[PDB]
């Protein structure tokens, strides 16, 4: 009918426009440099059908709300160090290729 | 690299009912030029058993009340047509009879507990009766396959009756759409999906092949002409 | 097997329908004649016009020049090349032109050559650098003289209408408050006492003997100052003329604005005299005032129409009559006299050059031939035919279509006061002028009026001005009858009597209102002047093709009306069922078709060319096949006879565009049930039926024409080649044989279709580069590929190629340009999702589905439909009559007919039914003798549309049906699951046509390539080619909402942002991350772009002086 | 009851009332329609692909002495239907048209394992000039398909013509209801199945049960 949730969302945070950027940031963090930064891996996958079979989508929001649906994260004013914020994922397993 | 000449045949199995059904790929013209005639047997063509009138002493009329019954005819009536027997095999057509107490529930089972002929639906409501619960029922039930009202005619205990309607036939619903789809790259290609409920005994899947093969049965009659030049 | 509806006809909508056209030039273009008679308009008025120029020194010297019979001539080339080497079809104009001496001496150069003035096709149109353009006829506000209501604050004000907008001034008598009774001309306010002066008039002789029973005068004497003297008036008058002239009387100057028939000549008045007479206290003569008398001017109307004005300014003679838009008050200068008076141009140069050229030389040496040099009468004429709003291309797509063109009326004139696209007064004049002869129901929108249609029968006779359409007057003739006609009332078509229609209630029309019925019932002069020849006249030819009119709303009949043009000639072109006589008219005035001419015979061959009529003499006859339209139509003509003589009801001898055998064929008639189908049918989308492309129906031909010129720029010579540089690709020649493509060749997109190398020096080929190239054997190279190619519209096949070069012939081409190639390409496209279909009553729509044949609605006997026509809001919303069309449709199907059931005046219900009524007896006269008859589906529905009490009880369903054939029709059948519809589904053979509106030709989508270098955003350029606008409107939309981001991305990523483009491109082709900006360079480029003027725009941050980096690179 | 009584008032191929009878009161298009469907779609045919004529680079022409007009031509072509009285494959017709005369489909130099059902079927009016040599291909296939189907062959004047294979011309089916059995309310069928190119009604017919029947089949095992 349109987005899985898409009410429970907008009742989650408070500024309508607030999520759009938290899925946005977040989806803009998730499969945006690395993927092991999922919270519904498990049983709770979002998987895609194609012909041969199933296999997660390249639709980073996708992921994003529902993983935000989830329960995990946070947002506001944390994590003050935003350099911090982006260099702790040196901490573990970033970067890609060209 | 997914369909060929051979559609992917999926069901649904609910246990009884629902059982959603999707062959996939097949050409675009036989979802409707297909799917549809068995929804049609479906509905129709199928070796059903349900009640079909009833005699529980007094009153004749179907339209009355009796005392000592929370509810009136009519609602036994109907709250019968939502029996389902279950005949084993051999060839039955029986009648029935239920022990009606003081103030309690008389659900669906309070029959004559004879084997042979099984109540799937132990429950329903059937009526109410307290204290002196008076109440006997000499409900009887037939064979069928369509659907037939007061036309039959409650011959059975000649008089006293009040003839109930034929609802006999296993599935009680059948919808089916065709989105298309192309996993086959071309991109419309009919994709059938049904969605064939039934409860009155014969498991759902079973009512399918039955009309795929009423079907079938009777496409065999384009055999063998006669002609005239 | 034709039948046919109606009542009388006593004319026809008369020869040939481009009469407004073609026979006026040719008078106006007199020529043809014996170069004695033919007096005036046209040319020689022109000619005799300018008065034989004389020059300083008025008769004391040499030089009189003056000018005799011209001489249109030896035309230079012939239709045809000129369209092949884009050429005006222009030809020879000369005329000998005697000058004189003080001393005697006779001197004639013969002819003395001049200019080249276009001539026009046998069509009715004109071919002008190549392309066919068309003459449309302009209106505007008849001459004479007509005060009106001054707009501003209840005052009228007094107009005076010289002739045409280039034969005297518009003059304005402005009475007003501070000021008083102005004399406004051109560019110049004055007090309108002096001129008066001037012309005698003066206190006393002048007012208390004109204007005493209105005041309005002491404001008049005031500025008697200037009613002290005459001559001494002129000067002061004339000094009242900018600039700061000589102040000398002259009496020249007002030697015109009423001397003489030189800049102010309503002719031999004609619509002056014979206008302002009966207007203002009678009498006058050709023009306004009059001088050279003797001395002082005597005028003739200015203080007459002074009088009329304060009259109506507070007398009993009213008539506040604004241009009152009455076709009394309305004119039409037809192509020929817009073509003439440009002629009344370039003489009116020549004799300023002439005059000059006097002087100066030797008057013993000055002769003609000499003295005349011609570039004048050229250049601004040639310069008018291509290059005015109102000379226009040609709407060709389908025959209605040109001829149409040449009918219609513009007033978007250039003109003066000429109703600019919003000139001041628009939204007033659009209205139905209640003169009927120029249709109500033809326009379109946002030029909503301001561009009518004129009516049928409408003009033909002594032509001074304004339509005046044909009106019976009892038997005999029918009077062309003027537009300023009382002549005692106008009955209405119908109700007649043999000779005397007996209704002794006749309505009938007079002045204005219907008013009832005059009755006169005299059976004489058709109670007058009554009775219009049909009703045709009160319509456009091009909307009389719509079979039931009546019922149809103008509104949406007018959007059938035009629609229609954009017909689009098909290969089955068919005539429509429910036609109306003109379908077999209209082309035969087009001449799309090739005729005949005396009596039969055949001969011929077939093919190209029905040869010779072989009627006593012997011509060929050759046949256009596969021209090219100017909209891209592919109008061909087809051969029709094999082996015959003349006519057999119309010598056809062939047919043409869009015409089925002599009738014209739009489209094509199919059949369809109406009814909403699932969706596929909603809102305006028709469903359509697979078949109608198996059957190769709607398919229609269009031919392309692609264009290269072979420049010369300072780098090397610009050459077309097959030799394009490492184009190897086995393409070339695989193709393009010795340079351009070959015929019958296929062409995708992408292909060279004329290849051309050029030079360009963008860098050196530096060493190791030449050296690595000498090494490997890499072949130094000097020239690029520059070819054609196919642009991004797939393609076709290779039809023709035309090829002019400089040095040719005939031809001339663009400076720099040296040869130029053209090539054809065709197409044929059948039908697709998009596309519009649009029928004759407007019932416009776009294709959704396309079902097969298994689907769509099974009629009974198995026969499947056409088109799915929703009958939702459509009908009712738009409330029409396409459904009597549908109806005599079945009752024409089975009937097998065509038929021909005229606008307002035929194809009545109960013949439809009477007709309808049989035709069943047959469709189910079969039925039951098939061995059939109806069956549980149509039983199951009959028992149900008396339920519905829309079909009579008690009768047999057999009963029933017939009953319900005459009104909807059969049960029909869904032929894709298989039980009936309940309730019937009226079905039907319609008439849809497929406007040239394909959707092809639209739809692109880009995504990167053609990048500018001139905007630096998407526009232009050569691989892939697209490029999407965002307007403004799309800014606010994004704002509303709330995509900030998404909004930035599309004035950053996605367009002048350089950084960010790449940025983008390389986003994606990565993957994982996305378009990531920050500075857009619209900023940091306002900035470094203000400085350049001065300014320190300065970048402060959150804290004032936290002054940005920006720009820090 | 058990069973029917499958009539069938033939014909010479074309025109095929095929009647069941007695079939219980709703069938009456379980079976009616689908064959009527499938007999209008899937169901193998003749058709021409391609057509190549003497001196014509491509259509949009117009061969001399011939009063026709090559699409025309083309167009009319697109009709004629062939019978293949055999086995697997396609063909080429051949024909060369001489001075005044009419070249009807007819004139298709007879040959081989093929029939002209069409005969007739006016194909061209040329005269006086007479030069008509042609090659049109012929493929067996199975429903419609246009400018996809190349018709390569004469590799370079082709014109690929359409493909029109459907032999079915038409198909109805009443369920007349006058029958006996067991009760007035069973329905009768008749379905016609309609004219055709070559192949005839029964063999539409029966052709079309199968089809129906290996659909009917695909309802196997299920995942
Ligand atoms: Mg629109």
């Amino acid at each position: 009918m349109a987005e899985p949730g898409i009410d429970k969302l907008f009742g989650m945070v408070d500024s309508k426009y607030r999520l759009t950027v938290v899925v946005a940031k977040r989806a803009q963090q998730l499969l945006r440099h690395r993927f092991k930064n999922t919270v519904l891996e498990p049983e709770e996958r979002p998987k895609m059908r194609t012909l041969e079979g199933l296999y997660d989508d390249p639709n980073a929001v996708t992921w994003a709300m529902k993983e935000l649906l989830t329960g995990r994260l946070f947002f506001g004013e944390n994590l003050v160090p935003e350099d911090r914020l982006q260099k702790e994922m040196e901490r573990l397993y970033p970067t890609e290729e060209e | 690299e997914s369909k060929l000449k051979a559609p992917v045949f999926t069901a649904t199995t609910q246990g009884d009912h629902y059982g959603e059904f999707v062959l996939e790929p097949l050409e675009r013209g036989f979802g409707v030029t297909l799917g549809n005639p068995l929804r049609r047997i479906l509905l129709s063509s199928i070796p059903g058993t349900a009640v079909t009138s009833v005699y529980i002493e007094d009153v004749l009329h179907e339209f009355s009340t009796i005392p000592g019954v929370k509810e009136d005819v009519v609602e036994i009536i109907l709250n019968l047509k939502e029996l389902v027997v279950r005949f084993l095999d051999p060839r039955w057509r029986t009648t029935l009879i239920l022990r009606a107490e003081g103030p309690k529930e008389v659900r669906a089972v309070d029959f004559t507990p004879s084997a042979d002929v099984e109540i799937m639906n132990p429950d329903l409501h059937i009526a109410t009766l307290e204290e002196g619960g008076k109440l006997y029922m000499e409900v009887r039930v037939d064979r069928g396959v369509g659907y037939v009202p007061a036309e039959r005619h409650g011959i059975k205990d000649r008089i006293n009756a009040i003839p109930v309607d034929a609802i006999f036939s296993p599935v009680r619903r059948v919808a089916f759409q065709v989105e298309d789809t192309r996993l086959g790259q071309r991109t419309d290609l009919d994709k059938l999906t049904l969605r064939i409920w039934t409860d009155g005994s014969v498991t759902p899947l079973e009512a399918l092949n039955q009309a795929v093969a009423i079907l079938k049965e009777h496409l065999n009659y384009f055999a063998n002409p006669e002609a005239s030049l | 097997k034709i039948k046919r509806f109606g009542r009388i006809r006593e004319v026809i909508p008369l020869p040939p329908l481009t009469e407004i056209q073609v026979e006026s030039y040719k008078k106006a273009l007199q020529a043809d004649v014996p170069p004695e008679k033919r007096e005036n308009v046209g040319i020689q008025a022109a000619f005799k016009e300018t008065f034989p120029i004389e020059e300083g020194d008025k008769g004391k010297g040499g030089l009189v020049l003056d000018f005799l019979e011209y001489r249109i001539g030896d035309p230079p080339f012939s239709q045809d090349e000129c369209r092949e080497k884009d050429l005006t079809y222009q030809a020879p104009l000369y005329a000998r032109l005697q000058l004189i001496h003080k001393d005697t001496g006779l001197i004639k150069e013969d002819e003395v050559f001049l200019g080249h003035l276009p001539l026009m096709t046998e069509d009715g149109s004109f071919i002008i650098n190549g392309a066919d353009r068309v003459i449309v006829s302009q209106i505007h506000r008849s001459p004479g003289v007509y005060f009106t209501p001054d707009p501003a604050r209840p005052g009228r004000y007094i107009a005076s209408i010289i002739p045409l907008p280039k034969r005297g001034p518009w003059i304005d008598l402005e009475v007003e408050a501070s000021g008083v009774v102005t004399m406004k001309v051109n560019k110049r306010k004055f007090p309108l006492v002096l001129l008066l002066r001037v012309l005698g008039y003066d206190q006393e002789t002048l007012v208390r003997e004109l204007s005493a029973y209105g005041d309005l005068v002491q404001g008049l004497l005031d500025e008697a100052v200037l009613a002290m003297r005459p001559e001494e008036a002129m000067v002061r008058l004339f000094t009242l003329l900018r600039p700061g002239d000589p102040p000398k009387k002259d009496k020249a100057l007002a030697y015109l604005f009423g001397l003489l028939a030189d800049p102010k000549r309503y002719d031999l008045g004609e619509a002056g005299r014979y206008k302002a007479e009966e207007k203002l206290g009678v009498g006058l003569s050709g023009r306004t005032l009059v001088r050279f008398e003797d001395g002082e001017f005597k005028d003739e109307v200015f203080l007459p129409t002074l009088r009329y004005l304060f009259a109506l300014t507070a007398g009993v003679p009213g008539h506040e009559v604004d241009d009152i838009d009455h076709l009394g008050n309305r004119r039409i200068r037809t192509v020929g006299e817009l073509m003439a008076d440009q002629f009344r141009v370039g003489l009116a140069r020549l004799a300023r050059g002439v005059r000059e050229r006097m002087v100066m030389g030797s008057p013993d040496t000055l002769t003609p031939a000499k003295l005349v040099n011609s570039r004048p009468l050229e250049a601004a004429l040639r310069e008018f035919f291509s290059r005015s709003q109102l000379s226009q291309f040609k709407d060709e797509t389908n025959p209605l279509s040109s001829l149409r063109h040449k009918r219609r009326i513009s007033a978007l004139g250039p003109g003066g006061l000429t109703r600019e696209r919003a000139g001041f007064d628009v939204r007033d004049v659009h209205r139905t002028h209640y003169g009927r002869i120029c249709p109500v129901e033809t326009p379109e929108g946002a030029n909503i009026g301001l561009i009518t249609s004129l009516a049928a029968y409408a003009r033909v006779d002594a032509l001074g001005f304004i339509r005046t359409p044909y009106r019976r007057v009892k038997n005999g003739v029918v009077t062309e009858e003027v537009v300023y006609m009382t002549a005692s009332e106008e009955d209405r078509y119908t109700i007649a009597q043999a000779n005397t229609p007996l209704e002794g209630d006749r309505i009938a029309t007079d002045r204005v209102v219907a008013r009832r019925r005059g009755e006169p019932v005299i059976v004489a002069p058709e109670e007058v002047e009554f009775m219009d020849v049909s009703p045709k006249q009160v319509f456009s030819l091009n909307t009389n093709l719509i079979p039931f009119l009546e019922h149809d709303d103008a509104n949406r009949a007018l959007m059938g009306s035009n629609m229609q043009t954009q017909a689009v000639p098909l290969i089955r072109a068919q005539a429509p069922v429910v036609m109306t006589g003109l379908e077999e008219r209209v082309v035969r005035d087009s001449l799309a078709a090739l005729y005949a001419e005396e009596d039969g015979e055949v001969v011929k061959v077939d093919g190209t060319r029905i040869a010779v009529r072989y009627e006593d003499g012997r011509l060929v006859h050759p046949l256009r096949r596969y021209a090219r339209s100017n909209q891209g139509t592919a109008f061909d003509q087809r051969p029709r006879v094999r082996v015959g003589q003349r006519v057999k009801k119309g010598d056809l001898l062939a047919d043409g565009p869009a015409s089925e055998e002599g009738f014209l064929a739009l489209g094509q008639n199919v059949l369809v049930a109406i009814m909403p189908f699932d969706g596929y049918n909603f809102e305006d989308a028709i469903v359509i039926s697979e078949e109608l492309l198996k059957r190769d129906f709607y398919t229609s031909i269009h031919i392309e024409r692609y264009e290269i010129e072979a420049r010369d720029t300072k780098l090397g010579p610009e050459r077309i080649t097959r030799d394009i540089p490492h184009l190897s690709e086995a393409a070339l020649r695989d193709l393009d044989e010795e340079g351009i493509v070959r015929i019958g060749a296929e062409v995708k997109p992408g292909d060279i279709l004329v290849g051309r190398t050029s030079f360009k020096g963008e860098q050196e080929p530096s060493p190791e580069e030449r050296l690595l190239r000498s090494i490997f054997g890499e072949k130094a190279r000097d020239v690029k590929d520059t070819s054609l190619r196919v642009p991004p519209g797939e393609g076709g096949i290779v039809v023709g190629r035309l090829r002019l070069r400089r040095g040719d012939p005939g031809v001339e081409l663009k400076p720099g340009v040296r040869e130029v190639v053209r090539v054809f390409v065709a197409q044929k496209r059948k039908l697709q999702v998009g596309d519009k279909l649009a029928n004759r009553h407007g019932n416009k729509g776009v294709v959704a589905k396309i079902l097969p044949v298994e689907d769509m609605p099974h009629l009974p006997d198995g026969t499947p439909v056409d088109v799915i026509l929703n009958p939702l809001g459509v009908p009712s919303r738009m409330n029409l009559g396409q459904i009597l069309e549908t109806h005599l449709g079945l009752a024409g199907y089975f009937l097998g007919q065509r038929y021909i059931s005229p606008v307002f005046d035929g194809a009545t219900e109960p013949e439809i039914k009477e007709l309808l009524a049989e035709a069943f007896n047959l469709y189910f006269g079969k039925r039951q003798g098939e061995g059939f008859g109806v069956d549980k589906r149509e039983k199951e529905v009959l028992a149900r549309a008396e339920k519905l009490g829309l079909v009579s009880p008690g009768k047999s369903p057999e009963e029933q049906l017939k009953e319900l054939f005459d009104l909807g029709k059969v049960v029909l059948y869904d032929g894709r699951t298989g039980e009936p519809f309940e309730g019937p589904i009226v079905v039907g053979q319609m008439f849809i046509m497929k406007l040239y509106h394909m959707v092809e030709d639209k739809m692109h989508a880009r995504s990167t390539g053609p990048y500018s270098l001139i905007t630096q955003q998407p526009l232009g350029g050569k691989a892939q080619f697209g490029g999407q606008r965002f307007g403004e409107m799309e800014v606010w939309a994004l704002e509303a909402y709330g995509a900030a981001h998404t909004l930035q991305e599309m004035l950053t990523i996605k367009s002048d942002d350089i950084e960010g483009r790449n940025a983008a491109y390389q986003a994606i082709i990565k993957g994982e991350d996305v378009p990531e900006p920050s500075v857009p360079e619209s900023f940091r480029v306002l900035v470094k772009e203000l400085q350049a003027l001065a300014l320190d725009v300065q970048t402060l941050d959150e804290k004032d002086n936290p002054v940005d980096i920006f720009e820090g690179l």
